[PDB]
Order: C-alpha cells, then structure tokens, then sequence
C-alpha cells in the first residue's frame, strides 16, 4: 500500500566509495505470525546474484519432482517388482518371466486401451447408457420375480 | 593443517600380535584420502590407494590386515605372526589430492 | 599395441562375485579400434564402438543382454616438486610418482600402490591407432593399474635440480614500514601487502650458486637506471625478507634527491658542533613529515585496492571465461567450482573450417527454437 | 564501502544496512555430507555448519555462505549432480568437498593465487572431461559448477 | 528481466503447487466447520460423529481409487460389471419369453 513521498535530502547519502561515522542497529527481524502456520514467504528485499542462481536452481529441482510425478508409472513399479521375483527362481523362473510378462503387457495394454476409450465423449456417454440398461432390467425382473413369489 | 596422532608401536617376541594406528584431526578425512597407510625404514607396508582399494608388500600378504573408522577418523593395522624381520620403524602417512602428511614414526621390536 | 584390437569380453563385479561379459552376448573377437568422431587435435581418442553419442540409446542397451565398449585415451598429464604423485586432465591424481621405474636409480622414487598394479616393459615399440605403423624407437614404458582405468606413460630419467626460487615480479614503487614489530610492504603494481619480521634472511649461506642473488641484482640495476638515475639515490645493498604466506623479497631502499640534502644539511649542522644508511632515520624532524606524506599514499593504494578488488571479484562470478582470458593473456575456458576458480587452455579452429546452418528452428517439437545458431 | 563488514538488502531503489555479528573459527564445525536422506533426489549446495556464538553456549545450526558468512536457514538445495567437486571458502582457508561428501580442509597458501590483473608462466592442461558412466545410462545430470550470467 | 521472469516463476509454481494441494474434502470439511460454528456447544456435540462418519466415507472412496489404479482391479471391477450386465439381460429375455405365454 502507498504510504507517503519522501524528498531525495531526506536520507543519509553514502557519501563516496569509501566512509565512515555512518551509525548503524543489530537489526532484529520480529517475523510477523502467519509465517509460522500459513507457510506467508517473508520479504527478502530485491533479489542478489546469489539468491537468483539459488531460486534457479530450486526450480530445476521443482521441474524434477513433477516430471517424475508424470513418468513414475504404477505399471512399471509392478513390472520391476515383477522382474526381481522371476530373477530370484533362476532358469525355472527365467522360463515363466518371459510368457507371464508378456500376459500382463496383454492386460494393461487392454486397460489402457478402455481409458483411453473412456476420454472421448461418446465412449464415455455409452458406457452411461449400458450400465443405466443393465440397472433397469435387473430392476424390472427383479421386481417380476416378487410379484411371482407371492402368488 | 592436518595432524596424526600415531600409537600402539611396542615390543613383543616372535609370533606375537600388534595393532598401530594412527587418529586425524577433524581438517582431514582419512575415508576420503586418495591413499593411506604404513611405509618402513621409505618402502611400503600396506596403503589404501582408493576409498574401497587395499595393497601390501609381498613379505606382509596375509599377516597384516589394514582398516578404516570413519566416526573416530582412524586407522587401523592390525599385524599378526610377527618375525625378527619386521622389526623397524613404522611411519604412518595420508595424502588428499596434492595435500600430504607424515606422522612421527615409530618403532616395532621383536 | 600388437594389433589395434579389443577382446570384447570384460570381467565385472556385481552381489560381490565376478561375471564375465560380452559384446552383443557373441563369443570372444578382436574387436576394431576407430577414432572417436569428437577427438581434439592433441587430446586424442579412440573406441570399440559409439553407441554413446547416437540418439535412442537407452533402447539400443536394451536391445542386448550385455555391451562391452573398449576405450583408448590419450591425456595431458602434470606433476610438481617433489614428484611423488601426478594428476591427468580428467581431474584424477596418481600417488606414484611418474619418474618410478625398476631402474637403479627409480625404485627408490615413491610409490603408494602395490607391486602387482604395476609394470614396466622394457624395448616397447608404439604403434599409432590412426595410422597402423610401429615406431622406429624403442622405449620404456610405464604401465599402472587402477580400480577403474590402466595408465601407461614413457618412462624417462629424473631432470637436472632448478633454481629454488623464481622471479614472480619486478616492483618499481615498493613501500616498506615497520609496525607491531614487524615490516609491512605495499605497492601500487601488486594489491597484496606482505607482512615480515624485522630480521634480514641470511640468502648467501643457501644460495650457494648466487642463483637469486644474481637475479635481484640485476633486475634491481635495470629498474632503478630506467627510471630512478637522475632522481633518487640507493642507500645501501639489497636485503633479503622472508614474507608471511612463502615469498622472498629482495628490497633495495631508496631517497629522492631533494630528501637527501636534508640529511647532507643535517649532517653538515652535527659536524660543525657521508654514509644516509647510518642516518635514514635518526632524525625525528625530517622522518615526521615524510611518515605523514608516504602513510597517505600507502593508504591512497590501499582504497584503490579494494575498490578494483571488488569490480573485478563481481566481474569474474558472471563471465569468468572473458575474465581469465585477459587475466592470463590468452583465451581459456574457466569454471568456479565454489570459491575458486579451475582453468584449461581452448583449442582454435580456423574460420574456413566452420559452417553455419540455415536455421534454428526444430522440427521435432513446434514450440521450441535454439537461442544461437547451430554450426558444423 | 564502510570498512567494516555488514549484511546489506536492496528495498527498492535504497540500501538497508546492519552489523554482522563475529564469530570465532574454532567454534564452527562442519558437517560430513551434503546429502538429504528426506528426498533423494536433492541435496544441499554449500554445506551444513554447527556452530556456538560463545565457546561454553548452546550448539547452533546453520549453513555456509560466501566469504565465511554463516546463514540460519539450511535452504540452499540443488537437484544432486554426478562427479561434483567444490572448494568453500572456510576461515582463511578451503573446505574440499567431492560428491557431495566432506573430504579435508587446506590452507589459503596451498593454492597458487593469481597476481593481480596480469599474470603470465602459469601452467594448464588440455582439460579431458572423463564423464561418470551413468551419464550416458540413468541420465543423470553431469556437474558443471557455479552457474555464470549466461 | 531475469529477476522479473524468475518472480513468475515462482508464481506459476504458487499456482501449480495449489492445485495439487487443493482437495474437494477439504473443502467439504470447511463448509462443515462453518456449520457448525453458528450451531454452538449443543453442534459440536454432533459435530464430532458426524466428521467422523465423513471421515469414514472419504476412507472408503481412498481405498477405491487406489485399487482401481492397479491392473488386476481395473480388470476385476469390468469383469463384474460384464457378468451383471449379461446376466440381467439373459435374464430379462427369459422373462420377455415367459410373459407372453
Ligand atoms: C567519527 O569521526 C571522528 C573524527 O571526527 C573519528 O575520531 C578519530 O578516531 C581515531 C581512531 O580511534 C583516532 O586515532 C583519532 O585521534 C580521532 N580523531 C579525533 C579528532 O579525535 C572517529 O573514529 C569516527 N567514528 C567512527 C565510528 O567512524
Ligand atoms: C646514472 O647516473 C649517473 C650520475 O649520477 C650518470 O653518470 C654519467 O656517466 C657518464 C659516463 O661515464 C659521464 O660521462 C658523466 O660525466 C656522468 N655524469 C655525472 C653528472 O657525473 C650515468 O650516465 C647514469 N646512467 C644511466 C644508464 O643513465
Ligand atoms: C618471525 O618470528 C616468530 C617469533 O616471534 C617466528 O615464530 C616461530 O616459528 C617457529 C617455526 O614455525 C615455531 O616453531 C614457533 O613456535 C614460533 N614462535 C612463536 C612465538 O610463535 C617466525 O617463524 C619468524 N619468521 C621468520 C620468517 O623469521
Ligand atoms: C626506526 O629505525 C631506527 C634505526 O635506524 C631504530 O633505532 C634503533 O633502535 C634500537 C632499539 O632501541 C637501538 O639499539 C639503536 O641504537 C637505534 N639506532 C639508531 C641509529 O638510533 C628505531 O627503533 C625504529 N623505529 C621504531 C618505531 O622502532
Ligand atoms: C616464462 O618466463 C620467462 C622469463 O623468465 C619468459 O621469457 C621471455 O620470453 C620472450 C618471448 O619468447 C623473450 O623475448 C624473452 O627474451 C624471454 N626472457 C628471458 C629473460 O629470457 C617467458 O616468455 C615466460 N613464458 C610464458 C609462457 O609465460
């Protein structure tokens, strides 16, 4: 918010590269409370050449966690874990990897294949319409069923 | 600058036992070092020439075997089934990158 | 070195057992060396293959059970007083020192690693990678082997000893002052101050071959009849100080000839009631003013100093390639690696030799673009 | 500028100005690593530091800075590099620190100064880079110091 | 410009970061507090069951989502929904057949 406006004589002008008798405080920060529960970032002033490259290289390591966010696959932690049960068998276990893996490359390629599907609007509208038909006719005999037991 | 605090040099009598070593001040690393170990009077006894890499003199091969504490920062040279002919002295010496030292030896007898 | 060729087998470590490798899981063959394409004029290279280099190569490792890649490098190499390590331009030390050797008078030299890590072949011919041909005289070469690569160098007899010391700088405007009991030295040509104790070094009981001396002399006549003959005069002989921080300075303490009258009238004075090395501070009244008028100039150096110093520190942190480069007088590439600087010489390339491409557009994503053009 | 060392903020278009309180070397210790054991993926920049304001005072931590400022913060943090080499100025001498672990410290003369704005007779290598294999397969990111304006 | 570019950096992680963060139950759990603050000590009362029965809820919806992540429950919940599906559906024509005579 603005404040006021002062005039340049107002203060003190380091007078020349080199000075003295300039008095000075050991300055105290007093941090306001709400940085302590709302995680509020204190002021810092303009940013220095070290704090610059300090942020950069807080961003890359930022840009880090969310790429591997993206790429961390559940279905290649399966396959890993997967991987180290059949290396464990020896040759008996080298036997059935290599047709079991290729059974549950056949099953999340199906998966993906049903997501992907599901993205477009009108795969996402039948499945709606099948699963609300399926509902009505189990409704419907269902309730033929009651009117049969009775009598 | 970096210092070795070298002790267990002794006497003992044929087929004894003795463990050297040799403590550093906090300045140097010893498990950092790009070579540690033991020369007698120079010529080698046994070094640590790689954070994970051992080597001995042919004489020594199987009597002496060194080691490494990094929470004492000291090493160790445990030498077993001593014979007349190791009798001498021992200095202890670890070297980072260019930076080199030497403790003050000292003397085994057997 | 008999024929230009790999095993392509190797034997690893890995769930602490040995296990033997091979190239494309084929059997044992003598597999071709062929210059690496990014190979400088000096610091050349060769490989077994250059699967590295080419795109798609994570899926070119997976495409075999086990790869093998043989490499061939050759490295500068350095190593300082007392040679008992060197250190290859891959940043790496050797605690062996490089003059080592089972000759009469090497196997004295120093050594850290064992007997079995190291050979040395005797009437060894070289055979260059890139043109098949055995050199036509033998050597001795070194052979060493470490955790990660084996090291060869030719072997050669230790050098004749140098001189101890050498000339770092000649100073025309040194400044000499005692405080807290010790000497202090400034000038304007060298923004360090150097701290001494007042006692003068004994050089002629070291200096045996006058190799210092000589030098100090010397440079001290040249400078002082360049500059210094029609305006001062030379008190006495050179001194010799040990500075803080390993440094010898050789001084030679002056007075302008307008200052030396006074001393001449002064002695005149005494004398009616000429060596200046008996008087150059006996006298508080001529001294008084000349501590005054000298103190401000050391002082005026010391606030340009500082004011450069900083310039210049700030400078480097930004661009310490154009730094260095005119620091050192000659283009060289820099790096800080924290608070210090590491430095290496760039190779030049003839302007006819680069190409520059057409555009800096990238085809393989339409968002991007290459900040500064692509060249061959 | 006032021949006395002071911690200094940019408010804008003027200089806030303090005084920076001293600390003896021998009451600062340095830590090992520079390693996070919370997040493998990161590690610190310059390293971590304990300290004591008064010889028989509570223990107090912190991280270094440039030209032996010492910081409360311990927030410096990069993602972790491979072949990481790196000399911190630590009380008139260097702090070696390779692969984000704490090696040994040397003394301000054990390195040759550069003379002043011209210097010549100076010795250099064809620098051959001999980059860590994972490089190539894990893909991790190789070292390559402080970061210049460009 | 540098130092204005990394400022909205960091502000584009500020939003990114907030995103993420911003569940739906929080927000639920917000307009419940609210609630109740106007209801006084005779609403905490029931204040206190009632997030604990939400909490139930939430947990439940949590563990869905987390095992319909995985392949094998992907595959599970569609072969069920295929076999109910066929089911009622032979089962409608059954009674379709039957109704008639
Ligand atoms: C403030 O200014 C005065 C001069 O007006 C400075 O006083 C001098 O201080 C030095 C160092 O103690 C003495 O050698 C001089 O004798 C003093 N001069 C006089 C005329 O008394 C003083 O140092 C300055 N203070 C600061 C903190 O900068
Ligand atoms: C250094 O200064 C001296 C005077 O202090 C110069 O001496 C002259 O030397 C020549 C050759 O011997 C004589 O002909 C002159 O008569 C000398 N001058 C006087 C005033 O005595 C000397 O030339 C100077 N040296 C250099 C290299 O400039
Ligand atoms: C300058 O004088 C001091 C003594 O006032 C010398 O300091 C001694 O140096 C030796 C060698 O390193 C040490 O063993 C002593 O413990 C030191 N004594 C003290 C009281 O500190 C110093 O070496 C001298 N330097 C020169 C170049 O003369
Ligand atoms: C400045 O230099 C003079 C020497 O030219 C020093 O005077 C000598 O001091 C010692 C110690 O008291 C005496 O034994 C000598 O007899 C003095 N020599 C002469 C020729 O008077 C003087 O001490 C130095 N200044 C300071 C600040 O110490
Ligand atoms: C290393 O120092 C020497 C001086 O000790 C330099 O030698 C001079 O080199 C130039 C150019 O070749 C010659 O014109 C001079 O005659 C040499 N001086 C002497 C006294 O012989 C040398 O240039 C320096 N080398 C580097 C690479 O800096």
């Amino acid at each position: 918010a603005y404040s006021h406006q002062l005039s340049r004589a107002d203060i003190t002008t380091v007078s020349t590269f080199i000075d003295l008798n300039i008095t000075m405080l050991e300055d105290h920060e007093f941090v306001p409370l709400e940085v302590y529960t709302r995680h509020e970032i204190k002021d810092s002033g303009l940013l220095d050449y070290t704090e610059v490259q300090r942020r950069v290289q807080l961003h890359d390591l930022r840009f880090a966690d969310i790429d591997t966010v993206i790429h961390a696959d559940a279905n290649a932690a399966m396959f890993a874990g997967l991987g180290a049960f059949f290396e464990g068998m020896g040759d008996l276990g080298r036997a059935v990897g290599k047709v079991v893996m290729g059974i549950v490359g056949g099953v999340v390629s199906a998966v993906s294949g049903v997501s992907s599907f599901m993205s477009n609007p009108f795969g996402a509208l039948a499945v709606g319409l099948l699963v609300l038909a399926g509902l009505a006719a189990a409704f419907f005999a269902f309730r033929y069923v009651m009117r049969l037991q009775s009598n | 600058q970096v210092q070795l605090v070298e002790s267990g040099g002794g006497s003992v009598q044929p087929g004894g036992s003795l463990r050297l070593s040799c403590a550093a001040s906090a300045s140097g690393r010893l498990s950092m070092s790009g070579a540690l170990g033991w020369y007698r009077q120079r010529e080698l006894v046994a070094t640590i020439t790689d954070r994970s890499s051992t080597n001995y003199a042919d004489s020594v091969k199987g009597r002496f075997t060194i080691s490494i504490d990094d929470a004492e920062n000291t090493m160790y040279l445990q030498m077993n089934s001593l014979k007349p002919e190791d009798t001498g002295v021992y200095y202890c010496n670890a070297r980072w990158r260019g930076m080199n030292v030497w403790g003050k030896g000292t003397r085994v007898t057997v | 070195n008999a024929k230009g060729v790999c095993r392509s087998t190797a034997k690893y470590v890995r769930n602490n057992l040995e296990t033997t490798a091979f190239h494309r899981d084929d059997h044992e063959t003598d597999m071709e060396l062929k210059p690496a394409n990014a190979a400088t004029r000096t610091s050349r290279g060769w490989h077994t293959t250059d699967l590295k280099y080419n795109p798609s190569r994570v899926e070119a490792f997976h495409r075999y059970g086990t790869t093998v890649n043989c490499i061939v490098e050759e490295v500068d190499a350095r190593s300082v007083y007392p040679y008992d390590e060197f250190v290859l331009a891959t940043g790496d030390f050797v605690y062996m020192s490089p003059f080592y050797g089972y000759r009469e008078g090497s196997h004295t030299e120093h050594t850290s690693y064992a007997a079995d890590r190291f050979k040395q072949v005797d009437g060894f011919y070289a055979r260059d990678l890139t043109t098949k041909a055995r050199a036509t005289a033998p050597t001795t070469r070194n052979l060493l082997t470490t955790p990660k690569f084996t090291v060869a160098w030719d072997w050669v007899p230790k050098r004749p000893s140098v001189c101890t010391m050498t000339k770092w700088q000649e100073v025309d405007e040194m400044l000499r002052s005692e405080y807290g009991g010790s000497f202090r030295f400034s000038s304007d040509a060298i923004c360090t101050t150097f701290t001494t104790n007042l006692t003068e070094y004994p050089l002629s009981r070291v200096d045996l071959g006058d190799c210092i001396g000589k030098d100090a002399r010397d440079a001290m006549d040249r400078i002082f009849a360049r500059r210094y003959n029609a305006t001062h005069i030379k008190v006495g002989q050179p001194q010799y100080y040990l500075a803080n921080g390993g440094f010898l300075i050789a001084y030679q303490p002056l007075l302008s000839n307008t200052l030396a009258e006074l001393y001449v009238r002064e002695h005149l004075r005494e004398q009616s009631r000429i060596e200046f090395a008996r008087l150059q501070f006996t006298y508080n009244h001529i001294q008084r003013p000349v501590n005054d008028m000298l103190g401000r100039v050391a002082i005026a150096w010391c606030e340009l100093c500082n004011h450069e110093l900083t310039l210049w520190n700030e400078a480097r942190k930004l661009n310490p390639n154009a730094i260095a480069s005119v620091t050192v007088g000659r283009r060289v590439s820099a790096r800080m690696l924290g608070d210090v600087m590491a430095v290496s010489t760039c190779v030049p390339v003839a302007a006819d030799n680069v190409i520059v491409q057409n555009s800096m557009r990238i085809s393989s994503r339409p968002g991007a673009c290459y900040s500064r053009p692509l060249v061959s | 500028t006032v021949g006395r060392r002071v911690s200094a903020r940019m408010l804008g278009d003027v200089m806030a100005v303090s005084t920076c309180v001293p600390v003896a070397a021998d009451n600062v210790i340095v830590q090992n690593s520079m390693r996070i054991s919370s997040r493998p993926g990161a590690c610190y920049s310059r390293p971590l530091v304990s300290f004591r304001y008064e010889d028989q005072g509570p223990l107090v931590e912190g991280q270094l800075g440039e030209n032996n400022e010492l910081r409360l913060t311990r927030d410096a943090i990069e993602p972790c590099t491979v072949g990481h080499r790196r000399y911190f100025t630590f009380g008139g001498g260097y702090v070696y620190f390779e692969e984000y672990a704490y090696s040994h410290q040397l003394s301000r003369a054990d390195i040759t100064t550069v003379s002043t704005f011209i210097d010549l007779n100076i010795t250099m290598l064809e620098d051959h880079e001999f980059v860590p294999l994972e490089v190539y397969t894990r893909h991790e990111i190789k070292d390559s110091g402080l970061l210049d304006y460009t």
